[PDB]
RNA sequence: GAUGUGUGCU
DNA sequence: TCTGAATCTCTTCCAGCACACATCAGGACG
DNA sequence: CGTCCTTTCGGAAGAGATTCAGA
């Protein structure tokens, strides 16, 4: 290849190629003069060494280099290795029709729909613009209409539109670890140059909007787009392959709304009304004449397929919120009205998507997921459910009992001077009081934040359970713990060292008042652990995920009965204590071996 | 009282507790190293003293001829550093050397030289290092990153575990040199010691003793203690230490005296030692069988015949004392070998040991260094001499020998730098001593291990490498002298040295390119602390160890600020406090404590002078004396945090901010985030862009001052004075007589950097802070830099922050940006980028730049001049023409796809031989007319004082004041006076005068030259055309936002200005943030900064209503000062009673936009302070106020978190990022789309992708993956016809990269085919 | 075009 | 004194993606 | 220009290669 400037850039092989053709010419000179014996003999074995170097470079003690002290690259080193033909150039490539962008949200969108760019769309669909301008007589050659989506004409958008309009495209994220990380998208054209991305496929691609992009990769053939739309959409995958599980889960958002219209607090602007109807409860609500959180009485009809596959229809007067009557606006014909009537966290909002799917079916699951997603945002954002520094509420017990636990470390010093104690016997009785200590301040601030909201009840007074912000989104599942949330209000707790035994004076504080410069030197330890960890753990478990890919490639489903009366005896996994697993979890989805005999033995 | 720009807008306090020190310069390792490299050292310590010293006087082969060093220069740079910039050539000094030739007569070793011989020769041009650490190698800026590695000396190591399989640990005592071999020694699960060389392969450790001239007798001497037995009258009665038998069980009747004491197969306890010792009876008899287990010390030969009985270390029985009583041995010499204590690893090892004399040890050491060649007496001699005893190829250094001695408990830290046979064996007697039970291994990623190697060392070795390959040639060259005719620099060659040189700092792993998109990025790319690189580890092969923080990091290395990914842990940053030792060790400061006071002396304790103290903690309340208020208080004394009482420590920590880094002490409310938020932070932080416009932060730590200032970006006053001119490009400054030298008085003149590229493509950028006729003092801010504002670090923006939900925009981490975020375009920023156009001589006659263009319209070459080159302002825009070239037979640089901009700046260089074009010299004639105005100006300063000078002589002795301005101002000089020495004097000032004008001609006659010189280019070019396009980048959905707590983010959407959320005032809110990025990851710096910017905002909202409507200056003269007095015990305290009622005005009108903050990073404000700075305000105490919705008008029916949060643009612009191929060009070799988006390339269809493709079952899918969109050029031609046909149909071949495939396996001598 | 170095993002 | 089991050297690999710079035979005799 | 020339913070399988210690 000519570099930049008269001069040719270094090939290794040619070097190498060079190298042996002089020592073989020199070689039949030497043999042509009759040369003495030794000579020869050491030009042969400069001839050997030269074609050892050519075919595999560095198998001989000492590998040669053509420049920079670096030994040059011979037959065998491009063949073999992360950099050879086999893994960069055969396993996987570089593929036309293609291109990449950051993800953002775009909420708005449905599952089947990702946002394309408008100036990327066009750069991956030119050839088939190419083909309509040269079919609606827009254009007469090729070049013509390369130069008219060159200079981008205002009649290149709409045949573009058209182009785009039942195309499903290929998005993948970087590392495909699992198959859910390509799925293909139908594209919606967008001004700006991010691709939209819709919220409930994040999970699924493990993809958060802090900075990581996609890749757009285009179907070409009528086969491909057909196996884009027939296997690869992002409706298709409501299940994980590994195992019965959803997917498609709200996430952090979603359920927070979801969580905070459907609540009750025991008083409201309305609460003694009785509504005739979902739609007179959302007409109070939007109004202002009730709240989200009211404890009406609402006069519903669900409807259920107990018949053959037939929807009855039931009407019941249910006490329930105006936000749990709001809410049953969008869940379909067929399921309880018992799935959305009580407080849904995120677990009672994915069990209410698992049981559409397996009642309804496929697409109204794929209907109601949006649904769900659109009436989650919009009451999480009408919530305006903040966080400040007031929502983290430090007990008023947490100062006794850190002083109590003081003075019994004090008093274990004391025994322990007197020598009644050992060195292991006095860390042991610090760590556990600590960890009491610990557990009594986590229990004190987790009652007084679930139960903290004293509200008059019309009469005299009465708890609930509260309303704190944070203690909102760590209940809903949406974006928290109790670890978390004990870190934040309680103490943070025990840290250990680095090599693992664990610092006998906790950190006593937490981050909503401040951390000593030596309680956040210590916490530095177990956070860079646990960044290590991590940092040095992707590239161990991309080798696992490889050679199971590379053992296990092959097997294939191929035919559908062998006839065979073996098999595994499945039971239940106990180790001792509760049941690890029960038998329903592992024979489930799963062909019997022979017939299991009913405890009316011999039947 | 406070600086001249501090009392413009003072930046409010809310840290509590005084700092006894001041924090350092920022950038002084990278100073300093280089200092003590490039000075002018006597007793030659250090720097190209200590190389000289240590490579000359050399000489020939006894051949009487010497070439010594006398002396040595660095000569002044041809350049200045803008300059060497410009052109693209290294800031390098030329290296003078004074040597001497001496050559000896025949026959005089000592007597008269023929003929002595000096001078001055060149060898090598160093690069010099700028003002602010930085180096210029090819007219861009790198930075030299100091190296963490392991200190020369002994380290004893265990490898407990993965040994043996057994878990039986080992012990192994490695010695690393600062340049030779290594010597390591370790265990077997047999126990026999083992020496290892170079890491080459096992081999006894008594090889390598008999080889340091020892033998058996004196080995066993050397490793054991004697028992002796003595032949007597009957049964052999043993002399006994009744120490010995401490831990061990009787094998017989312990007896003495006839009065028994122990009974037989008890165990032999203290109460048995001490009434032994009290009886004083050492003659013990002892059994005859019972000596069957021993070792005999020494060579016993008989008496008569002199014949071997037993030769030294072997066993005894009955026999052999038959055979040694028969000849009358009286003194038996055993080993005490305890199987607990004292075990016997030495007799073993001469057991294994195959080699019987120093030959045949010298002889298997050269067989195991050098394989496969005949072994002599004199070369294993001269290998083994050479290998640790010789200072030509071994040296332990002044560190070496430090640490080897301390290792060892030895007294002098001083010593030879190479090795000897007493400490090869105190090595070996250590390693035994540890793996008998005492002594203890030690860390190897302890900070008192580990050295740091910064510049003025790393660079020192490489010159000493070019020195040695100098002396080589020297050397050489002095055995062929043609004497009475070599000067001393036909024999010097400077290829070499510029060489290695050349090499280390251009191309090496710790010479890398300035981080330069912000001051924070330089200032913590010089202060890094790398691990890696030559003589260091590898980010693959470091283990979990080097990764983490050790106790020791504290004060010496930050713990929350290091990269993510593949090299964490092995990148750290340097403390704010940090030094380095004399020796290279991290040392940090403590206030010394007395009795009870801690007195406001510090010491620079190091690591390992650290664990003796116990240290107190940087927050202990001390009462105005420095006496703790408990009786107890944290502290850490090994390691170990712990309480401890008050009288027992005797060490303070001198700041809360000695912790952590530069970078992670910008952090307001760093200690309420989590470390991994915090770290996330910093780094983020670091890779800001420079906005439009600066804008302080309202949340400070009061590092930002110290931080802009000690980069470098800033330009701040050398002397002060007055400011006399002011510019958009310069600045002026009348020096105070105070400040001014005797002579040549004149000005300073401070030329500003204007728009320029910095090497991330962003634009650094000055522009001055003072105004006209303003009094400035010493080292205060002129003007800012890029990011800065007054002279303090402005990374991103205050904007108003609201944490809610907005119908999912920010549902992950995403953020919710208003439109009159990007209508103010308070985020666009500005990204400078060159083009380079190069005219080579090729073939069919050179290239040029003539504008004649074939076969282009005139459109094409409408933006190009003439000259052929483009106007400097032209908005060009993607294609566009820039330069023309032309090929004889057409390489004209043109602007590549997509990239916008105006050009800016377009530099011509211009070798010589080549005449010039118009706009070559057009170009630079500039440069010209500046100089020129610069000069000129001290010209008229300078003659309009020497004429009032000679005025003022003239109102003396009949004053002429009316008629000396109406004459000219040549003759002023010889009016009516007097001839005394004032007459004198005026005549020398009128040769002065002559004198003034002929060296301004000379003097700009040299500028003019300087500037006109050649800059020579490189081989076969002709001219190189640079073009820079500034383009405007505005913010957009796609790119990362970030704040400084760890929170990022990608713009969702940009939202109409009627549409985000407002307040009962109307006022919309900036940016929308989910609340739910704050609990899980646990960063609640972010709230408490949102907080603290809402009662910023509402001090600065309410001196901007008393400005707004005017009130007198009383009023908010009371109002500022009731906001500064605000706290609970602030060290702060300003005063505005001391102001002169203008400044006041100017500090109200600097406040209007919000009161600055300062929170120190582990001293900051507490939310009770919020509080009350919020009702200071007419806030709410909460921090929350009712937001409504701007689409429907109602409120969230809860109150949101509303404040001011400092926002970053992070560099991942999201236009950088998108890309998209249809057809572009392919790959030569393997037919496949090239990469990256500068070549239009494609995605690259993985491995792990194709496996998602096949789980799917999707087959089509990946065979046009990977065929038709790929290596198969026939099938790729065909779709591209089919779908520019109506069809959607492929014809698939075999991809073009299974073919190189075959060719390639068909090329080595194996035959593979494809069957049918 | 190949390699190396380094930074960064996942 | 020939043989199976326990130590002794040498091979291979260690997740994916963009983007900056540097180096590409050049020293030297004719 | 034209043209010829010569070190060293790894962990497993496994394949030599030696030793051993036993009959
Ligand atoms: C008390 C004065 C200390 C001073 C005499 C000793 C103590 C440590 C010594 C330096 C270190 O060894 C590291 C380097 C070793 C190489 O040889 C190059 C020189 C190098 C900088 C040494 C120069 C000098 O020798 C030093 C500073
Ligand atoms: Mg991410």
């Amino acid at each position: 290849v000519p570099l930049d400037g008269g001069r040719f850039a270094t090939s290794d092989l040619n070097d190498l190629y060079r190298r042996v053709i002089n020592r073989n010419n020199r070689l039949k000179r030497l043999l042509d003069l009759a040369a003495p014996d030794i000579i020869v003999r050491n030009e042969k074995r400069m001839l050997q060494e030269a074609v050892d170097a050519l075919l595999d470079n560095g198998r001989r003690g000492r590998a040669i280099t053509g420049s920079n002290k670096r030994p040059l690259k011979s037959l065998a080193d491009m063949i073999k290795g992360k950099q050879g033909r086999f893994r960069q150039n055969l396993l996987g490539k570089r593929v036309d029709y293609s291109g990449r962008s950051v993800i953002t949200v775009g909420p708005y969108l449905r599952l089947h729909q990702c946002g394309l760019p408008k100036k990327m769309a066009l750069e991956l669909f030119k050839p088939f613009i190419y083909g309509k301008l040269e079919l609606r007589g827009l254009a007469t050659t090729i070049k013509a209409a390369k130069k008219m989506v060159e200079r981008e004409e205002a009649v290149v958008w709409d045949i573009l539109d058209e182009v785009i309009r039942e195309h499903p495209v290929l998005l993948n994220r970087a590392p495909t670890l699992h198959r859910l990380g390509i799925q293909a998208f139908e594209p919606v054209l967008i001004e700006g140059k991010a691709i939209q991305l819709h919220p409930l496929v994040c999970a699924a691609y493990n993809a958060d909007f802090d900075g990581d992009q996609m890749a757009v990769h285009v179907p070409l053939t009528l086969e491909a787009q057909l196996e884009a739309r027939a296997l690869m959409m992002s409706t298709n995958n409501i299940l994980s392959p590994a195992n019965g599980e959803p997917i498609i889960v709200p996430s952090q958002d979603v359920v927070l709304g979801l969580y905070y219209m459907t609540r009750d607090c025991v008083n409201a602007k309305g609460e003694g009304m009785v509504l005739t109807g979902p739609k007179e409860a959302e007409r109070l609500y939007r109004s202002g004449l009730a709240s989200l959180h009211a404890r009406v009485k609402v006069r519903i009809t669900e409807y259920e397929k107990d018949a053959n596959g037939e929807l009855v229809a039931k009407t019941s007067l249910k006490d329930t919120t105006v936000g749990r009557a709001i809410l049953w606006m969008i869940v379909p014909k067929g399921l309880p009205y018992s799935i959305v009537n009580q407080a849904l966290g995120k677990k009672a909002i994915s069990k209410m998507l698992n049981t559409c799917y397996r009642i309804l079916g496929l697409k109204p699951t794929v209907i109601f997921a949006d649904q769900i997603m659109y009436t989650g945002f919009a009451y999480a954002a009408r919530s305006g459910a903040s966080v400040g520094i007031d929502d983290m509420v430090i007990p008023e017990k947490k100062h006794e009992i850190i002083s109590e636990a003081e003075a019994e470390v004090a008093e274990i010093q004391e025994q322990f001077q007197s020598g009644l104690v050992t060195a292991g016997e006095r860390y042991n009785k610090v760590i556990d009081i600590w960890a009491a200590a610990n557990d009594r301040v986590s229990k004190a601030m987790m009652d007084n934040l679930q139960t903290e909201t004293v509200i008059n009840r019309d009469g005299q007074e009465e708890k609930q359970v509260s309303f704190n912000s944070i203690y909102m989104m760590a209940d809903s599942g949406a974006r928290g713990s109790a670890a978390q949330i004990r870190q934040l209000a309680g103490m943070r707790g025990l840290m250990a060292k680095p090599d693992g035994s664990i610092i006998e004076t906790p950190i006593t504080a937490n981050f909503r008042e401040g951390l000593n410069v030596l309680q956040y030197f210590i916490s530095t330890h177990g956070a860079r652990k646990g960044l290590a960890d991590t940092a040095l753990k992707t590239a161990n478990s991309g080798y696992l995920t490889r050679r199971l890919v590379d053992v296990a490639q092959d097997l294939v489903v191929t035919e559908d009965d062998c006839g065979t009366h073996e098999g595994i005896m499945m039971t239940p996994v106990i180790e001792g204590g509760d049941v690890k697993e029960p038998l329903r979890d592992r024979v489930l989805g799963r062909v019997t071996a022979e017939d299991v005999l009913k405890p009316g033995t011999a039947d | 009282v406070y600086s001249y720009t501090e009392k413009k807008r003072i930046r409010k306090d809310f840290g509590k507790r005084p700092q006894v020190l001041d924090v350092p310069y920022l950038l002084s390792i990278q100073l300093d190293s280089f200092q003590k490299f490039i000075e002018q050292d006597p007793e030659g310590q250090y720097g190209l003293e200590a190389a000289f010293r240590s490579v000359f006087p050399i000489q020939s082969y006894s051949g009487n001829s010497e070439l010594q060093y006398v002396s040595y220069r660095l000569g002044e740079p041809v350049f200045d550093v803008q300059e060497c910039q410009i052109r693209g050539v290294t800031y390098s000094a030329p290296l003078r050397v004074k040597l001497r030739l001496v050559i000896y007569e025949r026959e005089a070793p000592e007597g008269t030289v023929k003929d002595i011989k000096e001078q001055e020769v060149y060898m090598g041009e160093i690069p010099l290092m700028t003002d602010n650490g930085t180096f210029v190698i090819n007219g861009t800026e790198r930075v030299i990153v100091s190296q963490l590695h392991r200190s020369p000396g002994v380290f004893f190591d265990s490898d407990k575990g993965k040994t043996h399989s057994s878990g039986k640990v080992l012990y192994n005592a490695r010695i690393i040199p600062y340049r030779g071999s290594w010597l390591d020694f370790e265990f077997d699960p047999k126990d026999n010691l083992f020496v290892r060389i170079d890491r080459r392969r096992k081999l006894p450790a008594t090889i390598i003793l008999r080889a340091l001239n020892y033998t058996t007798e004196q080995i066993l001497d050397l490793f054991f203690e004697k028992v002796i037995f003595e032949i007597r009258d009957n049964k052999l009665q043993m002399e006994l230490v009744p120490e010995r038998l401490r831990g061990e069980t009787a094998s017989f009747d312990i007896e003495a005296n006839g009065k028994v004491y122990v009974e037989k197969g008890r165990r032999i306890t203290a109460r048995h030692i001490r009434q032994l010792e009290k009886d004083d009876v050492k003659l013990i008899e002892v059994p005859v069988e019972y000596i069957a287990g021993k070792v005999v010390a020494k060579d016993y030969i008989d008496e008569s015949t002199g014949e071997l009985i037993c030769a030294a270390n072997m066993e005894l029985s009955l026999d052999l004392l038959a055979k040694l009583s028969q000849s009358g041995h009286k003194r038996i010499e055993t080993l005490f070998t305890n199987d607990l204590d004292h075990g016997p690893y030495i007799s073993e090892t001469l057991r294994v040991d195959p080699t019987n004399d120093r030959l045949s040890a010298l002889v298997e050491i050269y067989r195991m260094m050098r394989p496969g060649e005949p072994p002599t007496r004199e070369a294993a001699e001269s290998l083994f001499e050479n290998l640790f005893f010789s200072e030509d190829r071994y040296d332990l250094s002044a560190v070496g020998r430090m640490k080897f001695n301390r290792s060892l408990l030895r007294e002098e830290i001083e010593g030879s730098g190479i090795l000897s046979k007493d400490d090869i064996i105190d090595v070996m007697k250590k390693l035994i001593d540890i793996r008998n039970g005492k002594g203890e291994v030690d860390d190897i990623d302890h900070l008192g291990n580990r050295r740091i190697r910064s510049v003025g060392e790393m660079a020192e070795n490489q010159f000493r490498v070019g020195l040695v390959r100098v002396e080589r040639a020297v050397k050489e060259r002095l055995s062929l002298g043609d004497l009475d005719t070599l000067m001393p620099q036909d024999m010097i060659n400077a290829k070499p040295i510029s060489a290695a040189v050349k090499e280390f700092f251009g191309s090496s792993q710790l010479s890398q390119f300035m981080d330069q998109n912000n001051p924070l990025s330089e200032i913590t790319h010089k202060r890094r602390i790398s691990a890696l690189g030559p003589g260091g580890l590898t980010r693959e092969r470091a283990g979990f160890e080097v990764r983490d923080v050790h106790p020791t990091h504290y004060g010496r290395v930050c713990p929350i600020e290091t990269p993510e990914g593949p090299n964490i842990g092995l990148i750290n940053s340097l403390s704010v406090y940090a030094q380095t030792n004399e020796y290279g060790f991290l040392e940090t400061p403590y206030r010394k404590v007395t009795d009870g006071v801690v007195t406001d002396e510090i010491h620079y304790l190091s690591a390992i002078e650290e664990g003796n103290y116990v240290i107190a903690q940087a927050n202990s309340n001390l009462d105005e004396e420095g006496h703790f208020v408990e009786d107890l208080v944290t502290c850490r004394s090994k390691g170990e945090s712990s309480l401890f009482s008050r009288d027992q420590v005797d060490y303070m920590d001198v700041s809360t901010q000695q912790v952590v880094s530069v970078g992670a002490s910008l952090i307001p409310f760093l200690e309420h985030d989590d470390a991994n938020r915090a770290l996330m932070g910093a780094n983020m932080q670091r890779q800001a862009v420079p906005t439009l416009r600066a804008d302080k932060p309202l949340v400070g730590t009061g590092m930002e001052r110290a931080v802009a200032v000690d980069s470098g970006v800033t330009a701040v006053a050398k002397r002060g004075g007055v400011v006399q001119y002011v510019d958009a490009s310069r600045i002026v400054i009348k020096v105070n007589e105070d400040e001014m030298y005797p002579g040549e008085a004149g000005i300073d003149i401070y030329n500003l950097t204007k728009y320029t590229r910095s090497n991330q493509n962003t634009c650094i950028n000055q522009m001055p802070c003072v105004s006209l006729g303003e009094p400035v003092e010493r080292g205060d801010v002129l003007a800012d830099g890029p990011s800065t504002d007054l002279g303090e670090l402005a990374l991103g923006q205050n904007m108003r922050v609201a944490f809610m939900p907005w119908n999912g925009y920010n549902f992950e981490d995403s953020i919710l940006v208003s439109e009159r975020v990007v209508q103010e375009d308070r985020f666009t920023t500005i990204h400078i980028q060159e083009l380079a156009c190069v005219s080579r001589d090729t073939k069919l006659g050179p290239e040029e730049i003539t504008a004649d263009i074939p076969n282009v319209g005139e459109a094409a070459l409408s933006k190009l001049d003439e000259s052929g080159i483009v106007y400097i302002g032209a908005e060009v825009t993607g294609g566009d023409i820039l330069v023309g070239k032309v090929t004889p037979k057409d390489s004209s640089l043109r602007v590549p796809n997509g990239v916008s901009g105006t050009v800016i700046d377009v530099q011509v260089f211009t070798r010589d031989g080549v005449e010039k074009d118009k706009r070559a010299l057009e170009i630079e004639e500039m440069q010209l007319k500046q100089a020129k105005k610069d000069l000129s100006e001290e010209l008229q300063i300078l003659e309009a004082g020497l004429f009032s000078r000679i005025r003022a002589v003239l109102v003396a002795g009949g004053v002429e004041a009316e008629k000396l301005d109406k004459l000219p101002r040549d003759r002023w000089l010889e009016l009516g006076l007097t001839d005394e020495e004032k007459q004198n004097q005026l005549e020398q000032l009128a040769e002065q005068y002559d004198e003034l004008k002929h060296e301004f001609e000379k003097k700009l006659e040299a500028k003019r030259r300087k500037i006109t010189q050649g800059d020579d280019l490189a081989p076969g070019v002709l001219k190189i055309v640079k073009v820079y396009l500034a383009v405007k980048r505005r913010i957009q959905p796609g790119d990362k936002m970030a704040g400084r707590h760890g929170n990022k983010g990608v713009i969702s959407k940009i939202n109409p200005i009627e549409d985000m959320p407002y307040d009962e005032n109307g006022t919309p809110v900036d940016i929308v943030l989910n609340p739910l990025g704050v609990p899980s990851r646990m960063n609640i710096g972010q709230i408490l900064e949102t907080h603290l910017g809402m009662a910023a905002k509402g001090i600065g909202d309410k001196i901007n209503a008393m400005l707004k409507q005017q009130q007198e200056v009383a009023k908010l003269r009371e109002f500022i000062q009731r906001a500064y007095d605000l706290g609970a015990d602030v060290r702060q305290k300003v005063d505005l009673s001391t102001f002169s009622d203008e400044e006041v005005m100017r500090l109200a009108e600097n406040l209007r936009k919000g009161m600055p903050i300062a929170t120190p990073v582990f001293d900051g404000a507490k939310e009770a302070e919020i509080k009350e700075l919020l009702k200071l305000g007419d806030l709410p105490t909460s921090g929350q106020i009712r937001l409504y919705d701007g689409r429907t008008g109602e409120q969230f029916e809860r109150p949101v978190t509303v404040g001011y949060m400092y926002m970053l643009k992070l560099n991942h612009l999201v236009d950088d990022k998108m890309h998209a191929r249809s057809t572009g060009s392919y790959s030569l070799v393997t037919q496949q789309p090239l990469g990256g988006k500068a070549q239009f390339g494609g995605q690259r269809f993985g491995e792990m992708e194709v496996w998602a493709l096949e789980a799917y079952g999707a087959a089509y899918t990946l065979q046009e993956m990977l065929t038709v969109k790929s290596d198969d050029v026939n099938g790729r031609t065909k779709m591209y016809k089919n779908i520019v046909d109506g069809n959607h149909q492929m014809e698939p071949g075999m991809p073009e990269s299974f073919n190189v495939l075959l060719k390639e396996i068909r090329s080595l001598g194996i035959n593979i085919e494809l069957e049918d």
